């Protein structure tokens, strides 16, 4: 779904100090769908 | 000759390679089984869109 490929994506970047993310507190989307626009790109997936 | 002919048949599969998952018309339930390469991300980061 939706949570997989893009949630877990952003989680696993790693940060602008570097690295990891890993073991941190995150917020997340519970359901993401596509609005609008020109074109569905792959979309804005915000992870706090 | 044989090795600049192998060269154009792996560059002809990379361009097909990346073209496939890149068509926005798998979006799409399939969607769900597509992974973006580290290879697709450096040919977009080149050739832009």
């Amino acid at each position: 779904n939706v949570i997989r490929n893009k949630q877990i994506s952003a989680m696993k970047l790693t940060g602008v100090d570097g690295k990891s993310q890993y073991g941190n507190a995150f917020i997340i989307a519970n359901t993401v769908k596509h609005y609008g626009g020109y074109s569905d790109l792959g979309g804005p997936i915000t992870v706090y | 000759y044989h090795e600049t002919i192998e060269q154009k048949k792996n560059n002809r599969l990379l361009e097909a390679r990346i073209f496939t998952r890149a068509n926005p018309q798998l979006s799409g339930a399939i969607r769900l089984g597509i992974e973006r390469d580290s290879v697709s991300r450096s040919y977009d980061e080149m050739f832009g869109a």
